[PDB]
DNA sequence: ACTTGACATCCCACCTCACGTATGCTATAATGTGTGCAGTCTGACGCGG
DNA sequence: CCGCGTCAGACTCGTAGGATTATAGCATACGTGAGGTGGGATGTCAAGT
RNA sequence: GAGU
């Protein structure tokens, strides 16, 4: 239920029903999608030598 | 059928025949097309009664003319359908089956009667093996297991004399043949010659079962069921949904299977089927039966056609969705309505807005009666037709009924009794209920869509109780503390604050006014601001001693605003009260003082006034919330960047390596704490004042009018902390768990946080909200348990005449006098007079209730300790005395005889727990605790004087304390204990004993996050048993080769290093054990679990140099988290994990029989001849030196005290004292004030039972656990007549057990363990006399409390008269 | 089993009333307490009267300050609309309108999105103006939003106080409020929670099959459960007859409720209780378990 | 009173007594049509009973007094009737 | 939803605890008026009656 | 019972031929029985569904929490 | 105020009819199997061993 | 002391809608609920009582 | 999905 650092850019840490449902149900973050194996992923920009 | 009692016992099979009217031979219910009942089926009309009123099956005979007519063709009796709720049927079971409940439920009376374990019985029952019933042959007697061919090897050789069988029928047989009478006598004779301890305990238990069994008259053979009773059809009805579909109870499906299998058994018997399949069928029979009673108790249960487990009879009674709690102790009710609440500023205190359409519906029947009596409608049918159209007339009749009717408003949860209040309803348009603002605090209601229920007490009596006892205006004071609940909130306070607050010049400074009315006239003309400082001529009024009017007439200095407010103020209250800028503080005080001195009606009226005022002036004031209203303190980034740059310097200075993990963590966190508080106070200064604009050149200052700040200081909404997060720095928060993050949030909500910072805060947020949910159900459940225990306590007597009582102190727990004597004792009856050398040798007459004014007088005397007559020390049976209880806080007076004080206490104590969870869980979006327990600071100039310690002076020159029993007090001019501080082990001191401390000088000092162990003597550190891996962990670096040893506790230790107690031995320059000055100890300082040993082997320590620092991380729950279970545990009388041990009687104690480090004590009493030897753990720490002259209940061990032990040694008053204080400590942490008397109530309930040594004329004997009430009843009757005496000792039971122990089995059955309690009472043949509350509740009778006292005592006298 | 069926759609035009549920995006929520006539509400110096009056005391302890930001930016957004609407009423020239509008968009020293107008055709220009006549819609994106200073800057372009507070005249009395208050436009919503549905009450109706207690829900014309909690309240008071009402005449006692109904019409208000059906349910289920429970005579 | 029944409360002594004693008088008004002492001013029997006891003109003891009196008058007059039935009995 | 001119201020306890004060002008303009399309079904069954 | 058995064996085939469902008329055709009789059997075909059935998807209600007794003439009418 | 008799409409009971229901009988050989989810918690008092 | 077992875990209300099954057939004997027509029981009328 |  508790808030994991991994949720960053994948699930909104801040969208969930209050009460006993809390922690269980969470909305997908904006840019986020499922990878090949159904794992959560986030798009990121490359930075080459500075 | 107007009844006295309820008895429960085993149902006899032939008694079951008696109740049952007919045998259900067929599993069929009804015909598929014609849904009439089938012949001998489950819904049979011949057995259970006719489907439809006064009409038989075949339908020749109908009408009332036929009653008791018995249709010759069909065999249907002609009567009321209602009979199908009350006729039972029955089944003839072919194989006598055992009752599951008496097997699988613990302890299992069958098993305990036969002293036979479960498995044996199982294998027997399930036909896996045979067992010996009756052995003519000596080889084998009762209760021997035989296998398949062991039975054959037995039968072949013996037989004739040899009797054995298989299964439940065999067990039935063994049940009949066992000798009831003889065995009881046998056992006591066994006891007479020899009683090894545990053997005698079990033999005792068994004796109790047996005796109870034959007294109740329950026959053991009844354990085996021959006849199976069958539930009335209406209770398991069969109904069509309108779509053609059907619904049937789960009982029906279990029952059907029962019949199917039983009929197959009849077939198999007539066919003479082989043993294997006959046995299999008996298994199946047993299954079906036991599934029907309690499904799944037996292991894998029968499921629904769905998947869902079938719902058995047990589920029906027991479950929370069972009959008790859902349908019996509570239900759905008519004449109630429910809808959204809306504000009613215009409503009076005792009023409420009631929506048109709601009230129309509610008050339906009242309408009809008056419609017909006034003749507006010809009959009731026409009255209905006239209501359903709805003309002007209808509304008028409603008006007349609603006139002087009181209606009840309810909000869930029912936190306390004021969750329902009575009001005069006033009709309004719309569908919304209007609630009075004042009472929102009691309901804890707020306007964001909350709904309320509105019930109608219908009778004159209901109306009376609602208006008189439940009326809003009657109940202002919390039953919990004496103080008001119905009080100013938010806007109210704000308006008041606005008016009372004073301002530089503005308009009309220094005007002199002829009376108050002029003030308002001036404001309204705009010729003066309300903030303007003014001289007004006003007459303050005074109460006399007899109650007259005392007009005093002269000059007051106030604002315009305060003059207006003095208008509101009632005749006789001093000006002093309004003279100050009123906040939440001042407001409540006004009301309080007013109530206590003036009285009821005046206060009622005045409170309303104050409400309206506040609204008004809030409105003209025009207070709002703009972005600039939140002022970012001038020096924010300066103070922040400085703290940041310095922390950066210490991180760079990390790589250099004078930086352990502990020190760095400490350093970072402390610099951040100090920086935030700097920021806080600069933000507060800025916001707090800020009227420093130029007076044409130079500047000036006064109290500015910032709206947020005003809300803060007013106590209107904000507190300082919230402000801090808004305009200041948000601060540090808590990570996922206990972890506290190093870098804080420097920014504020004004600036806006970013990705990272906002993300950071979510952890705490989510954690908080999940707590508010899931952690509150614990508190609710706890409360219900309290409720159930505390029901029977009612005021029956005025005064039984007890002299006994509990000595209450002003609680000087460490740091200050957190709760004084006055606060703890107010409104209590005293027992005895206390003497103190005082202003003139104080004496105070006893049996006296101490009123407020009594208290004031005793305040001037300054008595410390007061014996007060307690609820516990009450002599009254089953309940308490008016005197022993004292004031009913809610009413202000002495409690009314008859009022149920038990539930009173419970509601008050459950209420806050439930609140103090929810609140800091949905408002405190992060986590921290005040743990800067750094320095002590003496406030006022006095002498330093120490009690209880022994220190040892070092090289640097600090007075370092090595005692666990240390306090540091403050003496004033002529010798008294004013101020008190609590200093832990290892704390450096400054001034020792005798010397004077000047104001605000640092007299004590210690580092918080680290308790050092400090040596008393000098020399070289010698290492004993600290090997690497076993008891310590090597942490070593390069550089010059420095390290820091960590001595690990039990968890990280391998299996070989379990008993190894790591030490640091004190040897000298020569080698030999240097001894601590004057004492015999070779100084061996036992470093505890995880003692991070900085000073390694080889560095000559000076006397008072640290050997090893002990870290204790107090993450800091606070809240009601750690609090809740601790409270619960004290109330459940649960011995804590490390209980300390005590001494039994008095006299010189000594050592003797010593194991390795297992201490032994042989206490031989100087008076008492006997020696008590008690063994002591090795790792257990002792507080005592050796030979002392001890008293009973002498604490020796370290830790929290086990409640039971305290009860046994000290006795009642001390244990009770400990409970009260220890509980109260938690709630004091939260600042929720509750009277000790409630806690006292509970404890008396927990003392309900005792243990008997020595026989009366009755059913006693050794070690029986009988009620305290039955002991005193025996006292009366036996002392007066003679007979042999009985010695008793009091016992302590916590909560659940105490509740289950009470002689009210329907009470206990309603609580928990429904199954178990029923069986015990059934075997006991117990008779419930029905004196308690919930009993009558469930029966729909008159509660024996209060209003129902009269009727209930009448039945009691009718018991005496035959 | 079903011969025929007809579906019918009702169209209700449901008007807002007191007790309906409304909120903003910031978690600030509330019930309508009273709808005031236009006269009652405070008004501007300009004569523009207010729409909604929200309690400032809902702010500080709940710690959502963003709603204040929305209010300020919201007034300035409409301030834009004000001035534009004025120049629309005043006709004027394309060019001048174009100037005002573009200088507005390019307001931020730090803006990303640069809408250099120029190329736009006269059609598109006057068209755009008409649309922004209703108050110009702005985009603060999450965390990457509009700083307070840029908001202050725009409040100058709205020709309104930079603090976003205005002195208000009380439409009832004519007295000014002594100090200015925060006014401006905020985006409100009416919830799916309609007081229309939340209203429900029951005197007499359908009862439960087994227990013979009143049913649940507006769907059955059900009554509220008076729970053990509520019981506890009554118990705290000495209120025995009210309690007994709830236990018997109001629920499972058939003879009792009917009799007391008739008594009420007749103006008696005597109770005369009976035996609640639930308790009989209890008895019979215990005897089904082969457990004998008898109620003993005196 | 109307607002706060506290004065009436104080006149009797106990809260609960007040409620029950008031109900018995209010019931009498309802049932017997017994005549309200203080001019009615359309109050409910709740309030009527409250007022009477407020002024102290009803007491539990005087309610029972009124019962004793009217019961004695009933027996005196129905001496004639119960005597005929009584002679019949033996 | 819709956007209104709000004024942050305490009223004579009509805005008490997050409660809302609102103008008749809202109804005048017909803002915040919901269309609810509610469904009902009439069923003609066959009993053996 | 045997008639019910026929019903369901045929049901499979017919669903596969049509690509959808069997209407009583079409079903009645293939069996050469009177439509009324078919419909009767279809209704009678419904098995006992449990009164204790958790109607509440959230364990709210045991179907019983719906059922009202229409036998009871209402206190209105009793008056 | 009432009865009598005539003539004409309505209510109760027993008989032949037809569908519905209860139970038997079948012959190549068929002979050791089904089956799942429950759980994770969590302090708790208790007996058993 | 580990073993495993047993028993607990808020308050009210509010909103959506219920079926998947695999299953042979029949020839015969017996019982159970019903339509279709005559005897007996009240209903309605017109004179004359 | 409401609120405490
Ligand atoms: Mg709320
Ligand atoms: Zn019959």
């Amino acid at each position: 239920r508790d808030v994991h650092p991994t949720h960053y850019g994948r699930v909104c840490p801040i969208e969930t029903p209050e009460g006993p449902n809390i922690g269980l149900i969470n909305s997908l973050s904006v840019y986020a999608q499922t990878n090949e194996y159904g794992f959560l992923e986030t798009p990121y920009r490359k930075v080459t030598d500075g | 059928e107007e009844f006295d009692a309820i008895k429960i016992a085993l149902a006899s099979p032939d008694m079951i025949r008696s109740w049952s009217f007919g045998e259900v031979k067929k599993p069929e219910t009804i015909n598929y097309r014609t849904f009439k009942p089938e012949r001998d089926g489950l819904f049979c009309a011949r057995i259970f009664g006719p489907v439809k009123d006064y009409e038989c099956l075949c339908g020749k005979y109908k009408r009332l003319k036929h009653r008791g007519v018995i249709c010759e063709k069909c065999g249907v009796e002609v009567t009321q359908t209602k009979v199908r709720r009350e006729r039972m049927g029955h089944i003839e079971l072919a194989s006598p089956t055992a009752h599951i409940w008496f097997l699988k439920s613990l302890p299992s009376r069958i098993g305990l009667l036969l002293d036979m374990p479960l498995r044996d019985i199982e294998r027997v029952l399930y036909f896996e093996s045979y067992v010996v019933i009756e052995g003519g042959m000596t080889n084998l007697e009762r209760q021997q297991i035989l296998t398949e061919e062991q039975y054959l090897d037995a039968l072949e050789e013996f037989g004739d004399e040899f009797d054995a069988k298989m299964g439940a029928e065999a067990i039935q047989a063994l049940l009949k043949s066992m000798d009831l009478e003889q065995e009881c006598e046998q056992l006591r004779e066994e006891l007479n010659e020899t009683n090894s301890e545990t053997k005698r305990k079990k033999l005792t238990k068994r004796i109790k079962l047996l005796e109870a069994f034959v007294q109740s008259g329950n026959k053991p053979e009844w354990m085996i069921l021959t006849v199976l009773p069958v539930l009335p059809p209406d209770l398991r009805p069969l109904v069509p949904l309108d779509g053609g579909r059907f619904a049937t109870s789960d009982l029906n499906d279990l029952y059907r299977r029962v019949i199917n299998r039983n009929n197959r058994l009849k077939r198999l018997l007539d066919l003479a089927a082989p043993d294997i399949i006959v046995r299999n069928e008996k298994r199946m029979l047993q299954e079906a039966v036991d599934a029907l009673l309690d499904n799944g108790r037996r292991g894998r249960a029968i499921t629904g056609s769905n998947k869902r487990p079938l719902k058995s009879l047990a589920d029906m009674i027991k479950g929370k969705q069972g009959r008790f709690r859902q349908n019996l102790l509570g239900k759905r009710v008519d004449y109630s309505g429910r809808s959204v609440i809306t504000v009613g500023p215009y409503l009076r205190l005792h009023q409420c807005g009631l929506p048109k359409k709601m009230a129309l519906e509610l008050f339906k029947p009242f309408i009809y009666g008056k419609l017909e009596l006034r003749g507006l409608a010809t009959t009731i049918k026409a009255a209905k037709k006239m209501v359903e159209r709805e003309e002007a007339v209808v509304w008028d009749i409603l008006d007349e009924v609603i006139r002087e009717h009181p209606v009840l408003l309810n909000r869930a949860p029912t936190l306390h009794r004021l969750g329902i209040q009575a009001f005069e309803p006033v009709l309004i348009e719309g569908k919304a209920i209007q609630l009075h603002p004042l009472v929102c605090a009691a309901y804890n209601a707020d306007f964001d869509g909350d709904q309320m229920a509105v019930h109608v007490p219908l009778t004159l009596e209901a109306q009376l109780e609602a208006r008189a006892l439940m009326m809003s205006t009657n109940n202002i004071l919390s039953p919990a503390n004496g103080e008001p609940i119905i009080v100013p909130s938010q806007d109210v306070v704000l308006g008041l604050y606005y008016m009372t607050r004073d301002c530089v010049n503005a308009k009309g400074e220094g005007m002199v006014l002829t009376g108050p009315k002029e003030a308002e006239r001036l404001y309204r003309s705009g010729l003066a601001s309300l903030h303007a400082r003014v001289k007004v001529r006003i007459t303050e009024y005074e109460k006399d001693a007899n109650g007259e009017l005392v007009a005093k007439t002269s000059l007051k200095d106030t604002t315009v605003g305060r003059a207006i407010l003095w208008m509101i103020v009632p005749k006789g209250l001093p000006y002093s009260i309004v003279n100050q800028a009123l906040g939440k503080k001042a407001i409540s005080k006004m009301l309080n003082t007013c109530y206590r001195i003036l009285g009821l009606k005046p206060t009622v009226i005045f409170a309303d006034q104050i409400m309206y005022t506040g609204f008004a002036y809030a409105a003209r004031s025009g207070a709002s919330v703009g972005i600039d209203d939140m002022v970012i303190p001038e020096k924010k980034h300066e103070i922040i960047s400085e703290a940041e740059a310095e922390v950066a310097e210490i991180q760079e200075q990390f790589q250099s390596g004078l930086v352990t993990a502990g020190e760095r963590y400490n350093k970072v966190i402390d610099i951040w704490a100090a920086a935030n508080d700097r920021v806080s106070k600069a933000m507060m200064d800025n916001l707090q004042t800020e009227t420093v604009i130029n007076r044409d050149g130079q500047e000036e200052k006064q109290v500015s009018f910032n709206s947020i700040y005003m809300m803060a200081d007013s106590g209107a909404r904000g507190s300082a902390a919230q402000i801090r997060q808004l305009a200041g720095m948000r601060g540090l928060m808590a990570k996922p768990d206990g972890s506290i993050i190093e870098t804080p949030i420097t920014a504020n909500f004004r600036e806006g946080l970013n990705v990272l910072q906002y993300f950071i805060s979510t952890h705490g947020a989510r954690k908080g909200l999940a707590d508010t949910a899931l952690k509150t159900a614990n508190s609710g459940y706890l409360t219900r348990r309290l409720v159930d225990v505390a029901q029977d306590l009612v005021v029956t007597e005025d005064d039984c005449g007890t002299h006994e009582g509990i000595m209450m102190t002003p609680v000087i727990e460490g740091g200050d006098v957190k709760e004084p004597l006055r606060d703890r004792v107010l409104g209590r009856v005293t027992a005895e007079d206390v003497l103190k050398p005082g202003t003139a040798d104080i004496l105070v007459p006893r049996n006296t209730l101490l009123h407020e004014q009594w208290c004031d007088l005793l305040e001037e005397n300054s008595v410390d300790a007061v014996k007060v007559r307690s609820v516990v020390s009450c002599d009254t049976d089953f309940g308490v005395c008016a005197h022993c209880y004292g004031r009913d806080l809610a009413r202000g007076h002495i409690i009314n005889k008859g009022e149920a004080i038990g539930v009173i206490a419970a509601q008050s104590i459950g209420e806050p727990g439930t609140q103090l969870t929810m609140r800091t869980f949905h408002i405190g979006g992060a986590a921290s605790r005040a743990a800067a327990e750094s320095s002590i600071q003496v406030k006022n100039k006095g002498s330093i004087k120490l009690s209880n310690v022994k220190s040892v002076v070092n090289s640097s020159g600090k007075l370092v304390i090595t005692s666990r029993n240390t306090e540091l007090k403050l003496i004033d001019e002529f010798g008294r204990t004013k101020e008190s501080y609590k200093v832990p082990y290892g704390a450096v001191l400054a001034k020792g004993d005798g010397e004077q401390v000047a104001g605000g000088e640092t007299v004590a000092n210690w580092d918080p996050h680290t308790m050092p162990v400090i040596t008393e003597v000098s020399g070289f550190v010698r290492f004993t048993d600290m090997i690497d891996g076993q008891t310590i962990t090597r942490q070593t670096d390069e550089l010059t080769g420095l390290s820091s040893l960590v001595v690990l506790d039990s968890a990280e230790r391998t299996a070989g290093g379990k008993d190894l107690r790591p030490a640091l031995k004190i040897v000298d320059a020569q080698g030999n054990d240097v001894l601590i000055p004057g004492t015999d100890m070779p100084a061996q300082y036992f470093l505890p679990g995880k003692a991070i040993v900085q000073l390694e082997d080889g560095v000559q320590i000076s006397s008072g140099d640290t050997l090893a620092r002990i870290p204790q991380e107090s993450g800091g729950t606070k809240d009601i988290t750690g609090g809740l279970p601790r409270v619960a545990d004290l109330f459940e009388a649960r011995r804590p994990k490390e209980p300390a041990i005590l001494a039994e009687i008095s006299g010189i104690v000594s050592f003797g029989k010593e194991t390795k480090g297992k201490r032994r004590l042989v206490i031989t009493p100087v008076d008492g001849s006997d020696p008590y030897e008690e063994m002591i753990p090795k790792w257990r720490q002792l507080n005592v030196f050796e030979g002392e002259r001890v008293e009973r209940g002498d604490v020796i061990s370290d830790g929290p005290e086990a409640p039971h032990d305290i009860l046994r040694l000290r006795g009642v008053h001390a244990v009770t004292r400990y409970i009260v204080n220890e509980v109260q400590d938690v709630y004091r942490l939260q600042g929720v004030k509750i009277n000790d008397k409630h806690i006292e109530v509970i404890v008396r309930q927990m003392l309900r039972k005792a243990t008997i040594v020595n026989a009366g004329s009755s059913d006693f004997l050794e070690g029986e656990q009988v009620e305290y009430s039955r002991v005193k009843i025996a006292n009366r009757e036996l002392e007066a007549n003679g007979k042999v005496g009985a010695t008793y000792s009091r016992d302590l039971l916590g909560i659940t057990k105490a509740s289950l122990a009470t002689e009210s089995f329907i009470s206990a059955a309603s609580f928990q363990e429904t199954t178990r309690v029923l069986t015990e009472a059934a075997v006991a043949g117990k008779r419930d006399e029905l004196r308690g509350l919930k009993e009558n509740v469930i029966v729909g009778r008159l509660i024996p409390a209060g209003t129902g006292y009269a009727y209930h005592q009448d039945r009691m006298r009718r018991r005496a008269a035959g | 089993g079903v011969l025929k069926i007809v579906k019918v759609y009702l169209a209700v035009k449901r008007r807002i009333q007191p007790g309906d549920k409304m909120a903003g995006r910031h978690g600030n929520k509330g019930v309508i307490s009273k709808i005031n006539p236009i006269e009652d509400m405070p008004y501007d110096e300009n004569g523009t009267p207010v729409d909604i009056v929200l309690n400032p005391l809902g702010v500080p302890s709940r710690m959502n300050i963003g709603q204040i930001l929305e209010t300020h930016l919201g007034m300035a957004a409409k301030g834009i609309g004000d001035k534009i609407n004025a120049m629309l009423k005043q006709q004027q020239e394309v060019a001048k309108l174009r100037e005002f509008i573009q200088r507005a968009y390019d307001l931020g020293a730090d803006v990303r999105q640069k809408v250099d107008l120029s190329t736009f055709s006269d059609e598109e220009v006057m068209r755009l103006a008409e649309n922004l006549r209703k108050g110009m819609p702005i985009a603060t994106p999450v965390f990457d939003g509009a700083k307070e200073a840029e908001i202050k800057e725009l409040l100058k372009l709205g020709d309104l106080p930079t603090s976003g507070q205005i002195r208000l005249y009380d439409g009832r009395t004519g007295e000014q409020f002594e100090r200015p208050v925060t006014v401006g436009y905020m985006y409100m919503l009416k919830l799916n929670h309609l007081v229309d549905d939340k209203m429900h009450a029951r005197s007499t109706g359908s009862y439960s099959l087994v227990t013979q207690q009143p049913l649940g829900g507006k769907a059955q014309f059900g009554g509220q459960r008076f729970g053990e909690m509520e019981v506890w309240a009554l118990e705290a008071y000495g209120a025995a007859y009210t309690l007994q009402e709830m236990l018997t005449v109001k629920s499972d006692d058939v003879n009792g409720r009917t009799k007391m109904y008739k008594n009420i019409v007749d103006g008696n208000h005597q109770m005369e209780p009976g035996m609640p059906e639930s308790f009989n349910v209890l008895l019979k289920e215990i005897r089904s378990l082969g457990i004998n429970i008898e109620l003993e005579d005196e | 009173a109307r607002v706060t029944v506290q004065d009436a409360v104080e006149k009797i002594g106990n809260r609960f007594d007040l409620v029950l004693v008031a109900a018995r008088r209010a019931r009498q008004m309802q049932v017997g049509g017994k005549d309200p002492l203080v001019p009615e001013e359309n109050d409910k029997t709740t309030v009527i009973a409250l007022r009477e006891i407020e002024e102290g003109l009803i007491n539990n003891q005087i309610l029972d007094v009124r019962e004793r009196q009217e019961q004695q008058e009933q027996e005196a007059a129905e001496l004639q009737a119960v005597t005929a039935i009584a002679e019949g009995r033996r | 939803g819709q956007n209104m001119r709000v004024a942050f201020m305490p009223w004579n306890g009509y805005n008490f605890e997050d409660s809302i004060l609102v103008s008749e002008r809202v109804v005048q303009e017909d803002r915040f008026t919901t269309i609810h399309i509610q469904e009902l079904a009439c069923v003609s069954r066959d009993t053996k009656l | 019972i045997e008639t019910i058995n026929k019903l369901n064996r045929i049901s499979r085939q017919m669903l596969q031929e049509m690509g959808r469902e069997p209407t009583p008329e079409e079903l009645a055709e293939r069996m050469l029985m009177p439509e009324d009789k078919i419909r009767k059997v279809l209704k009678i075909a419904k098995e006992p569904i449990s009164m204790e059935t958790p109607i509440g998807d959230d364990e709210d209600s045991h179907l019983g929490d719906f059922i009202e007794d229409t036998t009871l003439e209402l206190p209105l009418d009793s008056a």
